[PDB]
């Protein structure tokens, strides 16, 4: 964009404007009695929904400090998807409500930076506060009504993520499906499952769908490219000596060598499991250790010293039991110690740190449970697309929730904490006054989203704000119900993560905008 | 969901030779140091990809690789090797083609916009040798057309032609033809490219096809018609009736009779009726270039050199590819690396070379200057592409003089029959050093071409 | 590509005229007064039709709001071709009565949310009363009457679908290829069916007019090339000994191979003659194996436990009777026994749905139809293009409709099942009084198609509808005829499966877009 | 576009505005009551930051004159970027006290050549007062002063610096580190640390994840590669009698090396360890040269007469420790005697004094630091990247003071040394009128400094330059007190020759200024 200069209150209200605008744009969404917005893309189809995140991602303006202002508060919409991905409604009102007042401060001139100053240590004694004031949530069915809380009511659903939560264990892994129909399912796969199919259709077992039960066979490991080698025969011959049932894991199985087999199957000489590769060459590294882990077996290469001519059949290790389809191929499990499942768990932690972070560790945990725990596959019933999909954006908001709450605990949602820790921290002081200024004007806006929540429910903001600073403890508001009660024993409950990071976020971009003084624009 | 766990490739360009049916096309994911990790992915296929609708399926239906299915290699420096798969598509029994909205939604990458483009020089990566199971294929250029009459493939010849001075103006035919009447290397005349019947055109927009029907002095004069007379039509409607069968009497010689190439509006478009009998219209670009994107002043165009993988069809004699990007600041490991990279004396190794199963000419732009007396420099690699040694004309001001050299069509054809090794390309002369004095653009900072300009008392 | 917000009536008016273009195009197309509409096209000349999906898809307006809005509506009509096929007249009219209650709730200042989920319990229950409406459908006669009603009342359409259900089985069916004669034709074939055509000069076999027929020849192909197999003298002899023509279909041979075979059958010695491979390897070997399976023979292939240039009379697969021509080759009779054929059909049981669902369906269907289906193919004469483009969408939707009333059934036609569920859901109570009144303003908009269908006729719709609602059964108005009477005795049936997944589909689309309160518009 | 001409005072008055808008962009951004500027970028997010140079960089406007008078100011920006990296706003208000002199001089009209001698004795003569008036700077806390001044009284992140400036010496070299958690971390790693990790997993040694820990390690130098004679056992044996670690310096590693690396990791020969090649060929060559000097190694070349064949017993390298891991080998110390790395060392700094002085010589001061020091890495604990900008904008800003102290030392800063240097070049006297007005005009520039300084808080100017000019010694001003005191207990103290630099920049640009006489421009 062009550099032209603009000063003060010039860019301020605009500011000012700007933030009025993308605010109440989204603040309308919440609750039940709200609506929601309509994205407008053309390109696309204009999406009619209350993701946060989408919205935020849809923001442009035409005003150009307007736009500014928007791709800056966007930012934060962004970091806390990142972080965590839902609340950042809460996130935006809050940020909304501290950067106009401080502004509003501002406005009589005090200093900037030490109100600033103040705001962040109000944010650090807050911070602890919440250290304070949390609450572990350990008990399944609590996990299961926080999720239904994230799924806004939908008991099914939460009962399906506490059911999953359940089988998979601490550390097992959930995965979610996107739903076909109209019921919700639930689908545990215990062990390895991968997608790779026998193409000889000769190799059919009597039940339907091409699958082979197998139990108690013989783990192979081969580390080089095998494809139709004539020179695998001498491994073939201890099979020989053997005469039993086998699965090999090779790279491919080529003409000659699917030939062999086909006629050993089919004239019953031999009955012998060989797949295409599932993964390629960093799939396998993992796949054959992880394969000599949990089966007890030591790892079979051709590289190096070791070949496949000097084997044994007793080098060759077992399994519990596998079952292979036309694509489809699973084995349930393996004899294998805990120490040197650990010892992988313990070299792979070394793994867990890594430049990458996103997009692998999330393999890397994968891996880990499909070794140790189970997989859990869920497909939502639902009727059209366009709905499954906040169906699954409500999902995996409740599943990443789920996350943070597990661990470090839950404290009652609509945000009545921050209110009850301002009627807490009214006491503490900056080093002049406008840290003081400071403190007081970011304790007085962070009552804002509780109060948007309560103005979503078309109803008195500063009453329900008014009484509920009466009251204390567990006691606060149900939009629901539209009436007080308690607040925690109701079951609203949130990770405290998700509010931390929201008012950390905030607090800091709020700080840095607060302070301008002059700014730049595009030509007319 | 999600992108990726569809392709774990974790071998280097050597897996990706063994395939043999692995096809690239995808944007470098480098993320520029400056430009923070959020944009690399938000601008590389969210918006400027398909707009999408929704989403879209194929007939065979369930497709895995909508997005980036990135199998880049990253250990040593970000080597980037992605590939929108066009194999694993819709599979036919008799034409193998997908429907209408198989590739319009996923193999147009466009970088419409991102910054990606400071420097960025791609050198090396090329669909071997096994190209023709199940597609076209093209090899042939004007070197391969006319063939039979003199001109083999790699630098054996070519129909693209140097001009005597004047440079372009009072056309040669009624008075300047004896510019062209010189078979020593005036033979085939080309005029400025930025012309025709387009919307944006002067007043001579009737003149180029009037150029028609003065085509009267080509059988009974003695000479064939080797001019671009710019009379190539835009509507084609009108030729359909008669010419079909016998009355191809023009000939293939898309180069020799003109053809308009201006890059934007006519392309390749030809590949409908002539999919196979004549795929080839050759790149008919008049030779322009370092003046429109290159210049940090003038930066109008973009980059799309992977992408143009496919067009070798043409029979390219031009391509904006960019520049060497030499001047602005230089340290920080200086951007000479282009001498580095072979010019060191204590590098070695002993093993491997340029085997990418399926070479072909290959050989970067000279750019500045680059003489036969420095005969150590850009020989290495191949030293050739599909074009001739053609620079500034500043020491070009005779008649015949050494009369082979100036053979543009022709002296190709001995100096790569010659077969004396990369020299061929400049094989030719070397007193091209003095062409610095006609234009100045190409040397500017390092090479002492410029020192006799400006600079204070000095030489 | 900068945004500006505007607020509720904007958007909803425009969103209202668009729906209200879309009515009034659909209006014409209602019923027996169901009129048509031209199209535009491009290069040739404009469509003149009453499809109304084809009318969604060439939507163009100038106002983005109003496209946007189309193209909102084009995605239910879309999928209700993809799940019904028809009744787009129907699902115009119910769009409109959502959009209107939706402006009634806007003035209630109504809870959105309650309103989607007492509509979804009300679908529920209604879904539980066309379960109950529906009435299977045997005999072939009201397979005529349905082809016929859904053929906008031609007998011909009907009969035609109803003689092909009588002759080739439910399932066996094939698209419709129609002539230019002007006349009507059917034709049906049985047993194996599929395009190859004869290509060597001597290929004009004995039979007059260019035919090809023979009684009890064997073709077996090798998988591979057939280059040294031009010796295959234990083939020959096979044969000679068998004393039948000699007829096999290969994988490919030779020019000069198929040259000496000409030779062959010129000496007279052995007549040999031989088309080229079906298809794609993979297809065409599937297929294969079930002609294999059908002609009792083992498949040859260049990787099994058999030699290609080995075979037996015993090796060789048996038939009885085989047809070929210039384009198609046809075998007759075959022989099979009928286990195999039932273990192919329990093999394809898997393949039948699966995920892919059309992709593989085709030729498995096609396959069906060589088992136990048939080949079904209307010729009708037709020169102009015009009439051919109706004809054409006139009688798929026809065969569909045909289709989900056998797999389904029907109710009765005319939309009298809305008010009858209405009428048994009329004290429908939901959760608070919010679930209440939603349910009541779905029931009381749910008629506005019936009202629309009656005035469209040009008659007395708050009359006809409060007359039909207060008889019950089959006592109902024919618009066709417009009069009351017993209206499965007139005949008015209409598909179950339609009326379900347009109802399905609206309520999904409804509770989507009641939310709707702030919207994005984008520069002119 | 085309050229446009202005005689005098029309360039003159032009000239104003520019710098006026630079000086309404820069000025009021100094100091605690000074604030930031927004300066946005298209693609990205804006950046809010106090750093002056950081807005001058991409100053532009519309106006032709006044763009190019902020692109001859800017070269003072770009050459405090260069050389010192703050003063930025002392050079800013430098060239508004130079405009304004240089407007006040064309209105009375000196010679500019006698304005220039002035201006440059002037300049000298306030270098050689402020070299009078240098002040020693050796202790830490002193450092920690400076470096929190630096950061505007960042009394944590300044202390911080001091401890890890104290720990790692004068030699040691700090780095700028990405921001994970919320709290700054300090790591020192000693040795020589390079990208160079185990290729195979089988590399493991005792301390886990592929980590080979050694100490007193025995290094061999094996020049270039070696794959084919692969017998590197003349040493490699003999060492394994001796029963000692092994190093290997190679550029290449092929299958057999691994293979054999892997047959001493498994079978237990002896420990062995190898290296890859380092980069390009200088690099290489001095960072194994300078190993091999340090350790004592021996220079081993086949590019010299000698083979790993033709090697002796002594060519080990010897080392403290050495760490390899999965990307990274280090080493901690090497075994040397004392004499041949001082000569070592000073044959690096007679490198040192190179007719480069770029940054070859800062990868040579790498290898010089590794030499003597430790590289030092501060991991901000920032949150968002836009506060990680501003936090290690801080930090270089310190770094460059701290530097900057090292060779020069250091004198009061906020410009009471330097009015107080003024005050005494006060009594300086040029040849003719000109020159005496010239010099005192240059009296007034560096008094407007200080006034501006005044101005920025929004205090007392005559008071404060009464009160200051009349006083001497340490009594001085502070903002962050905003009150007089003693200098030391202030405690701004900066190493001067920064601001030397930046004042002779200014001399030369008000130089150039005036010569302000016509100016030809383009069209807009």
């Amino acid at each position: 964009a062009a550099k032209d200069v603009k000063f003060g209150n010039d860019a301020r209200v605009k500011m000012l404007r700007g933030v009025n605008v993308l605010a109440d744009a989204v603040k309308v969404t919440l609750g039940p009695k709200g609506r929601n917005v309509v994205l407008d893309k053309s390109f696309g189809a204009p999406t009619i929904t209350k993701d946060g995140v989408s919205v935020a991602r849809e923001i442009e303006l035409e005003d150009k400090f307007e736009n500014m202002g928007a791709q800056m508060v966007k930012e934060v919409a962004s970091k806390a998807n990142d972080a965590a991905g839902d609340g950042t409604t809460t996130a935006t009102v809050l940020a909304q409500a501290i950067i106009t007042e401080g502004l509003k401060a501002v406005a009589a001139g005090m200093n900037p930076m030490d109100l600033k100053r103040g705001i962040d240590k109000a944010v650090t004694a807050a911070v602890e506060e919440l250290k304070a004031l949390s609450v572990p949530c350990s008990d399944s069915k609590a996990i299961a009504q926080v999720g239904t809380i994230s799924a806004n009511s939908d008991e099914t659903v939460g009962k399906l993520i506490a059911e999953a939560m359940d089988k998979v264990g601490k550390e097992g892994v959930i995965t979610v499906e996107d739903g076909t129909g109209l019921q919700d399912e639930l689908d545990v796969v215990e062990g390895m499952q991968f997608d790779r199919g026998y193409l000889s259709p000769y190799f059919i077992n009597k039940p339907e769908t091409g699958a082979v039960e197998l139990e108690s066979p013989f783990i192979l490991l081969a580390d080089k490219k095998i494809s139709n080698i004539r020179e695998m025969l001498p491994v073939l011959e201890a099979v020989a000596k053997a005469g039993k049932p086998l699965l090999i894991i090779a790279e491919d199985v080529e003409g000659e060598a699917l030939a062999t087999l086909v006629v050993n199957t089919m004239r019953g000489i031999v009955k012998v499991a060989a797949v295409k590769a599932p993964g390629f060459g960093d799939r396998r590294k993992a796949m054959l250790q992880d394969i000599a882990t949990l089966t007890g077996g030591t790892v079979i290469s051709e590289e190096i010293g070791m070949e496949l001519e000097k084997a044994t059949l007793e080098d060759l290790g077992q399994a519990k039991r596998v079952v292979i389809n036309k694509d489809t191929t699973t084995i349930i499990d393996g004899v294998g110690e805990e120490a040197a499942i650990q010892g992988r768990v313990a070299q792979i932690r070394q793994q867990i740190e890594e430049a990458t972070s996103d997009y692998d560790r999330e393999k890397l945990q994968e891996r880990v449970a499909k070794l140790a725990g189970g997989v859990a596959v869920i497909k939502v019933g639902a009727a059209t697309e366009v709905e499954m999909k906040e169906k699954k954006a409500r999902v995996e908001d409740a599943l990443h929730a789920t996350r943070a709450a597990v661990e470090e605990g839950v404290v009652a949602g609509g945000g009545v904490a921050l209110i009850r820790v301002a009627s807490k921290l009214a006491d503490l002081r900056g080093q002049n006054e406008d840290q003081n200024v400071g403190i007081k004007v970011a304790l007085r806006a962070m009552e804002a989203p509780l109060r948007q929540i309560v103005l979503n429910c078309g109803e008195e903001p500063s009453v329900v704000a008014n009484t509920v600073k009466g009251g204390d403890g567990n006691y606060g508001y149900n939009a629901a119900t539209e009436e007080y009660g308690n607040m925690i024993d109701m079951g609203i409950l949130d990770p405290t993560k998700v509010t931390r990071s929201a008012l950390q976020y905030a607090a800091s971009v709020a700080g840095l905008m607060i302070t301008t003084e002059c700014m730049v624009t595009d030509l007319p | 969901d999600q992108s990726s766990r569809y392709v774990n490739l974790a071998l280097k360009e050597e897996d990706l030779i063994a395939g043999g049916e692995h096809v690239l096309c995808a944007y470098i994911m480098k993320p520029k140091a400056g430009y923070g990790y959020v944009a690399t992915a938000a601008h590389f296929a969210a918006e400027s990809s398909t707009g999408t609708n929704v989403e879209v399926c194929t007939t065979d239906d369930f497709t895995r690789g909508v997005d980036a299915l990135v199998y880049e290699v990253d250990e040593a420096r970000e080597l980037t090797k992605i590939a929108y798969p066009v194999a694993l598509f819709d599979r036919n029994i008799t034409d193998g083609k997908a429907m209408i909205a198989s590739f319009l939604t996923l193999t147009m990458g466009n970088n419409q916009g991102m910054g990606d483009v400071e420097y960025a020089k791609m050198h090396d990566f090329y669909v071997p040798e096994a190209y023709r199971a199940l597609f076209d294929g093209p090899s042939v250029n004007i070197s391969a057309l006319w063939k039979v009459l003199g001109r083999p493939e790699v630098d054996g010849g070519l129909v693209v032609g140097t001009i005597i001075k004047p440079k372009l103006g009072l056309r040669p035919k009624p008075f300047a033809e004896a510019c062209h009447a010189f078979w020593l290397g005036g033979d085939f005349i080309k005029n400025d490219e930025p012309q025709g019947n387009q919307p944006f055109a002067p007043l001579r927009d009737t003149i180029a096809l009037v150029a028609d029907a003065m085509r009267r002095a080509q059988d009974e004069t003695g000479e064939a018609k080797l001019f671009s007379a710019n009379i190539t039509a835009d509507d084609p409607f009108e030729i359909i009736a008669r010419g079909e069968y016998v009355l191809e009497t023009f000939g293939e010689n898309a180069s020799h009779v003109a053809l308009l190439v201006d890059g934007y509006v006519a392309g390749a478009a030809a590949i409908t009726t002539a999919r196979r009998r004549f795929p080839d219209n050759f790149l008919h670009y008049h030779r322009a270039g370092h003046g429109a994107v290159t210049s940090p002043q003038s930066k109008r165009g973009y980059t799309a050199f992977v992408h143009c993988k496919m067009a070798r069809l043409q029979g390219a004699s031009g391509i904006h590819t960019g520049t060497m990007g030499f001047g602005k600041m230089e340290g920080e490991s200086s951007d000479r690396a282009i001498a580095y990279m072979l010019t060191q004396d204590e590098a070695q190794g002993p093993f491997y070379r340029q085997s990418w199963g399926g070479m072909k000419a290959c050989t970067p732009i000279i750019s500045g200057g680059m003489n036969a007396l420095r005969m150590p420099g850009f020989f290495e690699n191949l030293g050739n592409a599909n074009v001739i040694l053609t620079a500034g004309g500043g020491a070009f001001g005779h008649i015949d003089g050494p009369v082979a050299g100036a053979r543009s069509l022709r002296q190709a054809w001995q100096a790569w029959r010659d077969g004396v090794p990369v020299l061929d390309y400049a094989r030719e002369h070397k007193e091209l050093a003095r062409a610095f004095e006609s234009f100045p653009g190409d040397a500017d900072q390092i090479y002492p071409g410029w020192r006799k300009a400006l600079g204070v008392e000095d030489t």
